């Protein structure tokens, strides 16, 4: 199977610099072209850069939004792809994505992005790493659920007992104030397993390296 | 330089119907050579990444089905979905590969459902966070249709600034939104009163839905 994971992302001053990184397997890498593409929070998708195949010898092209402040490469021993980012400014905020790009050479050859990554988010702000605080949220079923108050930068993951729970899952988009995030997330179960079994919201802050699991108790 | 746009911007068509959306590009994206118009249509569904569903602008990718059609020529192009799924909530976006690439703005799909009553929750501040100094009260609105809902926050029967609310994408198996309210209050404040009240007022309901705690 085709994987590509991108790596990197994370907060930085503006006019700082960041370098993201692909790391990609499932496919014979240097017959592939390869691609970078943002999506800032709530916008549309936007083309980055790419960098071609061994038989093109990986000439790189780049969208006028980014040309000369960016620069796509990649590692061919390994597999690797690269963005490196000079001059950041807020608009650069955003999630990147690489993507598969086309093989001009191959009979089978098509003309799209065939593969994506999960994508790796980058928030370019002066505001400082702040950890979330973790609270738990407890009164036929019955809802119950976490609130992860006063963090920054985004993202952070919730799962319910490790990832068990996912039926019935409510996690609501973290919403900023005064340069903090906060978010919630709810969920229901039936009333007869709770507080009978236990229930435990797991959250992640990457960016401040927390990792919190919060036991829902009653009250 | 090759400017991409998309129409309509967003719209909701029910579970069954066809959906129809337009892209256009400022130029031809047709290799005078093969015939192919460099025109690609993705989805993204909330939360996750792109995903290629047509491609050469009429291709359809391995593993989409048949309900997605793609058609057009030289500057104006089409997606077409027969019978809509509720799985079918997502952002679609064409793109050019004419020269480098470029995407359109999107159309957002949304699904229209019967309407549907929210289930109300509220959540009084955990003593850890009272421990800190800070009181939280949180009010859950799950699983209801259509999105347009107003949230009040009483206390002691008096309405109540520190309020901040977040809604859910459009669930993707019912169709469904959800909301969450949260008051932040400092712990001295909370502790001046006794009564906590999450006020919901849907369409589905003349009265609006009443929850609350005492302290
Ligand atoms: C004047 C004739 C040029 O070549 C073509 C043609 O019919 O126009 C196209 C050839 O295109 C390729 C190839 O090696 O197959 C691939 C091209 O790729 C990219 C690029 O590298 O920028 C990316 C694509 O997604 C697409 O945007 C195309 C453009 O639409 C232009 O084709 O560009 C590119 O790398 C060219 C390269 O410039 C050399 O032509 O090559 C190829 O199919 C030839 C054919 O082999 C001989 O006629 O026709
Ligand atoms: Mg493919
Ligand atoms: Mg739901
Ligand atoms: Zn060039
Ligand atoms: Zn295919
Ligand atoms: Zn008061
Ligand atoms: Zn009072």
């Amino acid at each position: 199977e085709v994987k590509l994971v991108e790596s990197g992302g994370g907060l930085v001053q503006p006019g700082g610099s960041l370098r993201l990184s692909c790391a990609t397997s499932g496919f014979t890498f240097t017959d592939y072209y390869m691609s970078w593409v943002r999506q800032p929070p709530g916008k549309a998708l936007k083309w980055l850069a790419f960098i071609r195949n061994k038989a093109k010898g990986y000439t790189t092209e780049y969208s006028a939004s980014v040309k000369g402040r960016f620069t796509i490469s990649r590692d061919n021993s390994q597999s690797f792809l690269y963005l490196q980012m000079n001059t950041l400014r807020a608009e650069d905020s955003a999630t990147y994505y690489c993507a598969r790009d086309i093989n001009p050479g191959s009979d089978g050859y098509y003309d799209a992005l065939d593969y994506w990554g999960q994508g790796t988010s980058v928030t370019v702000s002066r505001a400082k790493t702040t950890p979330p605080s973790v609270y738990p949220l407890a009164p036929s079923m019955v809802t119950l659920g976490c609130l992860v108050k006063g963090y920054f930068p985004e993202p952070v993951t919730v799962t319910w007992n490790s990832g068990s729970l996912s039926s019935g899952v409510h996690t609501f988009p973290a919403v900023l104030q005064s340069d903090l995030y906060t978010l919630s997330s709810s969920v229901t179960v039936p009333s007869s397993t709770w507080p009978s079994e236990t229930v435990t919201c797991n959250v992640a802050h990457p960016a401040s390296s927390t990792k919190v699991d919060k036991k829902i108790v009653p009250r | 330089d090759i400017v991409m746009t998309q129409s309509p911007s967003s719209l909701a068509v029910s579970a069954g119907e066809k959906v129809t959306m337009s892209c256009k590009s400022s130029q031809s994206l047709l290799n005078s050579r093969t015939r192919k118009n460099y025109l690609a249509w993705y989805q993204q569904k909330p939360g996750q990444s792109p995903k290629l569903l047509i491609y050469w602008a009429s291709t359809r990718e391995s593993g989409v089905p048949d309900r997605f059609t793609g058609s057009g020529s030289g500057t104006d192009f089409t997606l077409t979905i027969s019978s809509v799924q509720a799985e079918d909530l997502a952002v679609y976006y064409c793109k050019q590969s004419y020269n480098l690439r470029t995407f359109g703005g999107g159309t957002k799909l949304e699904l229209k459902r019967a309407d549907a009553a929210p289930t109300v929750s509220i959540f009084p501040p955990s003593s850890e966070q009272l421990t800190s100094g800070g009181a939280s009260v949180v009010c859950f609105l799950n699983n209801f249709y259509p999105k347009d809902i107003a949230v009040k926050w009483k206390i002691d029967g008096s309405e109540r600034n520190g309020v901040l609310n977040s809604w859910t994408d459009q669930d993707s198996k019912d169709s469904t939104y959800s909301m969450s309210s949260t008051l932040t209050l400092t712990k001295d404040e909370y502790e001046r009163h006794n009564s906590y009240t999450c006020e919901a007022t849907h369409k589905t309901s003349t009265s609006p839905i009443v929850k609350s705690f005492n302290r």
